[PDB]
RNA sequence: AUUCAUAAUAACUUUUCGAAUCGCAUGGCCUUGUGCUGGCGAUGGUUCAUUCAAAUUUCUGCCCUAUCAACUUUCGAUGGUAGGAUAGUGGCCUACCAUGGUUUCAACGGGUAACGGGGAAUAAGGGUUCGAUUCCGGAGAGGGAGCCUGAGAAACGGCUACC
RNA sequence: GAAACUGCGAAUGGCUCAUUAAAUCAGUUAUCGUUUAUUUGAUAGUUCCUUUACUACAUGGUAUAACUGUGGUAAUUCUAGA
């Protein structure tokens, strides 16, 4: 009706933000999306939901204006800038360099990295074709389109990029035997590494997915996202390690790992 | 009828009183700015070619030229008419004005001068008026003094002076269009960009032609 | 006066804001609901900031007396204590002062009549002075 | 899955497009002079993608009444063709041609103290009655109607007309 | 920096349920049947037909606001000539 609604309110939120309801208000609306949909992450929720440094909204407003917190080399000097997939976050002095990955339950992390490996992304390439002035163009996860790629990467791969120029460095294939880090669904991000895929043509396509826990489950193709070959992993792998070990034993191991 | 006398040569204005109830019958059935001989009015005025430039009335209605009706009319006025100064961005709007033929509906007539007369240069050119705001543009200087342009502007900058704070504020219009780098240093970098920029992706199709010549030779060596 | 034991829990330095974040534990038998401004003196003896360089709020006492919990925030300098701090608390601890504002009637009653004028308000003021009263 | 993306032809255009703008630092080099380089912001414009969107859009599901059995079509009903118009397919409107389309698996008409749903109250199982209203989505800003600006209004803390 | 032009906002919010029984709406598809303000990402050396009196690009033209001083009507965010 008549124009784009810029006010959303809490108790309509993408629940993986994990915002309570006694503050319970107009939610922090993201900006216009750089990368993908409203499964993103604004800045001023992250600084005082799990990172827990910000106290007032004017105080986190008094952070990003002075070119303090940096993303992808840039700063993104407006407030509610969204966050893509495996986004790097360059920090200031004391050097707490971060990275978003998602846990065994869809929630994020409290994750910190070093400056090593903190110079490249992995982008879900999805639309590679040739445009005007004869150039083959490629797209990324963030839409950071890059000129003159290596021809025949394929569709639906991931690439190792530059984030200072365009310049993808090392692509990867997508066949039977990889390692896959899926996102989207009830069971996003364990690892599945392959067991099978099929045609299913036109409606969707499916990827059969099995971690070291050796149960196998099936997920539609748009959610799967490789980050390597068998036993590769590219990134600093988090401490929940991507298993989603079951309901009883996590209570049983917290009955054990607290050391009674 | 009232005699608002104004003057397009450098400037003068004050509104005067009326008697000539029969010589205002010279005035009508032309809208604005055509002709009123001063001798057609009583001869307190001579050497004066009166052109008329509107006025007001009971109800305070101004005059717009889209008339040919000797009373008021309410009308759709949008952009370039006397009203709507602007407001809420269209806003067509509707108000009411009179235009043409002058009657005793009127209250004031804005009389404005074509020819200078001989007798009454005390309400036209008594004193030359101090027009306030000078030239703001550097283009508005060199033919303002006819400099036949080489005379290197910033010569005659008007400093206006009152030393009531002991330091007299020494101010002057701060002309734009001042031709020095950084007009040209900005201009040079845009001249320097597509030197350094357009060649850089021109030296990207070059490397595209190199390693893909061998790559399109490799599956051309398919046997 | 009965081993007030001002202790802390969850100390975290935030050096991009150059501050220490903490809570204010207190066990105060037979002296209940201690203070605000006296505690900013004693909290200095972990960083030696000043007498007034530490921001703090809270001190809800718990049922029965004897104990309270607050949330305090200490920075380096007073010159830093004008930059990233609660300005109402900067009014509070004697740092800032009263800042005057129109009560929200006579702010919105100030700017509505000034919205329905057009100039800067002396052209028509001459005309009312010229006519009515003429 | 394409006449797709793209490239080149042979041409057209009241030409659309490609800087006459501002802030800090004040550089480098000698051919010492507006010689020449000369960084970073703050804007803004052609295309192509991402988001925000917005538009349509197929499948199923909608209380009560046959003391409502036929309903529609020259005042478009149902199709085809051709054109217009849209931001965009299409009876969305027009010219011509054809006579169809729904229906006792309840069409059509009438009632609703009928905004729909997630949801409430009740509690062996199966239910019954609500849900105007803390969220989602639709509609309205006395009643209708038309409107210029703007990316986006049939806006109503915008406008014109009639009651 | 008081205004005032220029740019974006005013189409989101907030209220109410009047109309509205394959209509909205819930799920479910689709756009190879479409338009996008911004956020992000990349992207124009060729503009001269006088394509050699381009005539200035080491940088053009007017058309005007607040303001000055003159007004009306009783009033209205009423406006005029200079």
């Amino acid at each position: 009706a008549r124009g784009p609604k810029k006010h959303l309110k809490r108790l309509a939120a993408p629940h993986h933000w994990l915002l309570d309801k006694l503050s319970g208000c107009y939610a922090p609306r993201p900006s216009a999306g750089p990368h993908k949909l409203r499964e993103s992450l604004p800045l001023i929720v992250f600084l005082r939901n799990r990172l827990k440094y910000a106290l007032n909204g004017r105080e986190v407003k008094a952070i990003l204006m002075q070119r303090h917190v940096k993303v992808d080399g840039k700063v993104r000097t407006d407030t509610t800038y969204p966050a893509g997939f495996m986004d790097v976050i360059t920090l200031d002095a004391t050097n707490e360099n971060f990275r978003l990955v998602y846990d065994v339950k869809g929630r994020f992390a409290v994750h910190r990295i070093t400056d090593e490996e903190a110079s490249y992304k992995l982008g879900k390439v999805k639309k590679v074709q040739l445009g005007k002035k004869g150039v083959p163009y490629v797209v990324t996860h963030d839409g950071r389109t890059i000129r003159y790629p290596d021809p025949n990467i394929k569709v639906n791969d991931t690439v190792k990029i530059d984030l200072a120029s365009g310049k993808i460095t090392d692509f990867i294939k997508f066949d039977a035997g990889k390692l896959v880090y899926v996102t989207g669904g009830r069971n996003l991000g364990r690892i599945g590494t392959i067991v099978h895929k099929e045609r299913h043509d036109g409606g969707f396509d499916l990827v059969h997915i099995k971690d070291s826990l050796d149960n196998t489950f099936v997920t539609r193709l748009n959610n799967v996202f490789v980050i390597g070959e068998q036993g590769k992993p590219y990134i600093s792998l988090p401490k929940g390690k991507g298993i989603k070990l079951s309901i009883a034993e996590e209570r049983d191991r917290r009955r054990a790992q607290q050391g009674l | 009828m009232k005699l608002n006398i104004s003057y397009p040569v450098n400037g003068s204005q004050k509104t005067f009183e009326i008697d000539d109830e029969h010589r205002i019958r010279v005035f009508f059935d032309k809208r604005i700015g055509q002709e009123v001989d001063g001798e057609a009015v009583g001869d307190e005025f001579k050497g004066y070619v009166f052109k008329i430039s509107g006025g007001n009335d009971k109800q305070g209605f101004p005059m717009k030229q889209g008339v040919l009706l000797p009373t008021r009319i309410k009308l759709l006025l949008t952009k370039n008419v006397s009203c709507y100064r602007p407001r809420r961005d269209g806003e067509r709007k509707r108000k009411s004005v009179r235009g043409a033929i002058v009657g005793p509906d009127l209250a004031v007539l804005a009389l404005v001068i074509v020819k200078k007369g001989e007798q009454e240069l005390e309400g036209l050119t008594d004193t030359t008026v101090p027009k306030r705001l000078g030239p703001k543009r550097a283009n508005n200087i060199r033919k303002f003094f006819g400099l036949s342009k080489e005379d290197d502007v910033r010569d005659f900058v008007i400093r206006r002076e009152v030393t009531k704070g002991e330091k007299t504020y020494t101010k002057a219009p701060k002309i734009q269009r001042l031709v020095t780098p950084q007009r040209l240093q900005r201009k040079r970098h845009q001249r320097a960009l597509k030197v350094r920029n357009a060649q850089a992706q021109r030296e990207a199709a070059a490397e595209y032609a190199q390693l893909l010549a061998k790559r399109l030779s490799e599956r051309k060596a398919e046997k | 006066s009965d081993a007030v034991t001002i202790r802390t829990r969850k100390v975290i330095s935030n050096p991009l804001l150059a501050r220490k974040q903490f809570v204010v534990d207190v066990l105060h038998p037979n002296r209940a609901n201690v203070s605000k401004d006296e505690l900013r003196e004693k909290l200095a003896e972990v960083y030696k900031a000043e007498k007034d360089a530490v921001s703090v709020f809270g001190f809800r006492t718990q049922f029965g007396g004897g104990k309270s919990v607050g949330f305090g925030l200490v920075y380096n300098s007073v010159a830093e204590a004008k930059k990233f701090e609660p300005t109402y608390r900067l009014v509070r601890y004697g740092l800032a002062e009263k800042v005057e504002k129109a009560s929200r009637q006579q702010r919105k009653q100030k700017k509505n009549r000034d919205k329905k004028i057009f100039g800067t308000g002396k052209r028509l003021a001459k005309k009312v002075a010229r006519r009515n009263a003429d």
